[PDB]
């Protein structure tokens, strides 16, 4: 599908340059932006027909976001400037269809399709900072786990053993504190008379500040 | 110049004409679909006007949005040729009425085999003259 | 603005059953410029329905789309597995396209009592002045489930956050977590900490507790 940028974090006030790129020669072809807040539903942004260069623009973002096209490149962008808090959000590119389009005066409109897989846009204030790793510690089934305390950006991944220990696992999505970092736990059942039977040890790796922590997980 | 092309269509019949788009007196630019090409001898491209002779900008979506294809005339032969909004090629003149130069030549433009797509078998030759007083330089397309 | 409506905001089917979704308009749209989508977590939404009827390319004949006016209907005959996700209707014939709240569709299983379990903060976090205490609730149906945190037996409020996984692709349960974060200080002040679950599936609320210090 459509190639679109990697993850972004701004601080308010701030602009994003989201890309989008397709491989197919469909590149002239209408396209058009929207974004999806986590509690709300799609929100259209605007539009783009590379071909001729019209833009058509919705009108909350009427002075706020400028989408422009590079025919060089297969790319078409999204430039959204003097970010808030309510523009955290995932940014979604899609191809208007042509059988049975509608045009009015450079505005193509019809169902959408192909997609890019999206760009998460995160604004916040925070600072990047490693995490701390704190231990969970613990017939019937048996649980620990690992605390992944206070980071920022996301993401944050979670492996058990080097990898080697899936089953049973449940790294839970992360949480937004007070204090604009994140928090997250992931945890495992076994059988209890398994609890005794081995050793864990849960692998936390934080790319955005090149922090990698394994700690051991006893009872 | 890029602004003043009349993007107005309306594929309802589910056809899918519009792909290849990525007696002349005045027509509506909301039943214009694509750039207007007019052939005094060499293909020019018509923008968006209003009553008067001046320029629009806004992608042929004002309804008062016209071509003036009468006013774009040298006593020499003229014709124009576009796509409406549901997929027709349109066209008007007294040669052809459209860039039918010969019942079986036409002038050569970059939008020649959406309004015409049965005329890309045909082979391309240089023509230069002088009509009106003007020299023409402009390739024809002819079986 | 066209505003589109969507109910209801979550339907609970087994795999098998017949599943509808509506969409209503503020206004009354046409016919020939709606579509359906579907979303499932992490990925792009995906075409199902345009002109309110036809389907698109790809798309199993089990679902369809009908309605008119004001009034549109997404129709899942026959679930199957891979067919529980979110839908969103979209209108196009309006010069701000709009699309609906999400209608999710999701797995219906036999009630399932959560497996609680409460972790006290390790020593290693109560030496940097912060003290996170967590409650896990483990593989359960359905998602709605109430945890409270009482310390010294006073119910708290304000001072924890949730978090629950999506629907399990084995067992379709969910799984979630209460965190309560207090300080150091306010930590050491007290010394019993239970979390009390409250489930569909429990007769009577399970409490899970802990004495600081022991
Ligand atoms: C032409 O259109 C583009 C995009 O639609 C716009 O940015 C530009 O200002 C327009 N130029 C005019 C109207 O002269
Ligand atoms: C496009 O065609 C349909 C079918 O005739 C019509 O209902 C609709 O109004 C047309 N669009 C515009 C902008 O006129
Ligand atoms: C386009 O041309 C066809 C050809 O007859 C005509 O029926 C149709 O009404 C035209 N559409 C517009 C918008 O003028
Ligand atoms: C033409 O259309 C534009 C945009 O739709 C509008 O702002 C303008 O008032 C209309 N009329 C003229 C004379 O430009």
């Amino acid at each position: 599908l459509l190639e679109q940028s990697g993850p972004e974090v701004k601080k308010p006030g701030s602009s994003v340059k989201v890309s989008c790129k397709d491989s197919g020669d469909t590149f002239n072809e209408p396209v058009t932006w929207v974004r999806q807040a986590p509690g709300q539903g799609l929100e259209w942004i605007g539009g783009i027909i590379p071909a001729f260069g019209v833009t058509k623009y919705a009108q909350k973002f009427q002075g706020r976001v400028i989408i422009s096209a590079d025919a060089s490149t297969a790319t078409a962008y999204l430039e959204l400037s003097s970010l808030r808090s309510e523009d955290t959000a995932v940014y979604y590119c899609a191809k208007v269809g042509l059988r049975g389009i509608v045009m009015v005066g450079g505005l193509a409109m019809n169902w959408l399709d192909p997609w890019g897989q999206g760009t998460q846009v995160t604004v916040s204030s925070a600072s990047t900072k490693g995490p701390s790793v704190f231990p969970l510690a613990p017939g019937g089934t048996a649980a620990l786990g690992c605390l992944v305390k206070d980071y920022f950006p996301e993401p944050v991944t979670v492996s058990w053993n080097s990898g080697a220990l899936t089953s049973g696992v449940h790294t839970f999505p992360a949480v937004l504190q007070s204090s604009g970092l994140y928090s997250l736990s992931s945890v495992v059942t076994v059988p209890s008379s398994s609890l005794g039977t081995q050793t864990y040890i849960c692998n936390v790796n934080h790319k955005p500040s090149n922090t990698k922590v394994d700690k051991k997980v006893e009872p | 110049h890029i602004n003043r092309t009349a993007l107005n269509c309306n594929d309802s019949l589910q056809t899918g004409f519009i792909t290849s788009l990525f007696p002349c007196d005045v027509v509506s630019a909301r039943t214009v679909c694509g750039p207007v090409y007019c052939f005094t001898p060499s293909p020019v491209v018509v923008g968006t006007t209003d009553k008067l002779g001046i320029p629009t900008y806004n992608w042929g979506e004002n309804e008062t949005d016209v071509f003036m294809l009468e006013s774009l005339r040298p006593g020499g032969w003229f014709g124009c040729t576009w796509m409406n909004s549901t997929g027709f090629t349109k066209t008007c003149g007294a040669g052809g009425s459209g860039p039918w130069i010969t019942p079986r030549c036409l002038v050569d433009y970059p939008y020649r085999l959406w309004h015409y797509p049965c005329t890309v078998n045909f082979t391309l030759h240089k023509v230069r003259m002088f009509v009106g007083g003007i020299e023409h330089r402009f390739d024809a397309a002819c079986n | 603005e066209i505003e589109l409506t969507q109910s209801p905001g979550t339907l609970s089917l087994s795999p098998g059953e017949r599943a509808t979704l509506s969409c209503r308009a503020s206004q009354s749209v046409s016919s020939s410029y709606l579509a359906w989508y579907q979303q499932k977590p992490g990925q792009a939404p995906r075409l199902l329905i345009y002109g309110a009827s036809s389907r698109a390319t790809g798309i199993p004949d089990r679902f369809s789309g009908s309605g008119s006016g004001t009034d549109f209907t997404l129709t899942i005959s026959r679930l199957e597995p891979e067919d529980f996700a979110v839908y969103y209707c979209q209108q196009y014939g309006s010069s701000p396209q709009t699309f609906g709240q999400g209608t999710k569709v999701e797995i219906k299983r036999t009630v399932a009592a959560p497996s609680v379990f409460i972790f006290p903060p390790s020593d290693e976090q109560l030496k940097s002045g912060t003290a996170s205490v967590v409650c896990l609730l483990n593989n359960f149906y359905p998602r709605e489930a109430k945890v409270q945190w009482k310390v010294d037996n006073a119910l708290q409020s304000g001072n924890s956050q949730e978090s629950v996984t999506e629907q399990d692709s084995k067992d379709s349960t969910y799984s979630l977590s209460s965190t309560l974060t207090l300080s150091k200080a306010d930590y050491e002040k007290h010394k019993v900490y239970a979390c009390e679950v409250t489930h569909q599936g429990l007769s009577s609320p399970v409490t899970k507790s802990f004495n600081r210090g022991e």
